[PDB]
């Protein structure tokens, strides 16, 4: 019911520079794009493989800490 | 979170 997605090597990553609760907060391609953050400002990388989406995680995210999919 |  919750993302729990683990980056693989090419993946879009994204993070929401304005609700982010820290540099290391970020969202998978599927979760950023179904959230409210894709009205803010982001950082786009492109994932070296590792790592993990924080859709759901209520304590990463100012606002918005829910995708559509998994809320 | 990233992994680094
Ligand atoms: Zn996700
Ligand atoms: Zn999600
Ligand atoms: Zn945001």
């Amino acid at each position: 019911s919750l993302c729990g997605r683990v980056f693989k090597v090419g993946e879009p990553t994204y993070s929401c520079r304005d609700c982010a609760v820290d540099p290391t907060c970020v969202l998978c391609m599927e979760c950023f794009l179904g959230s409210i953050h894709r009205d803010h400002r982001y950082r786009m990388t492109t994932s070296g493989g590792g790592g993990f989406c924080d859709c759901g995680d209520t304590e990463a995210w100012k606002e918005g800490p829910y995708c559509q999919k998994h809320e | 979170r990233l992994w680094s």
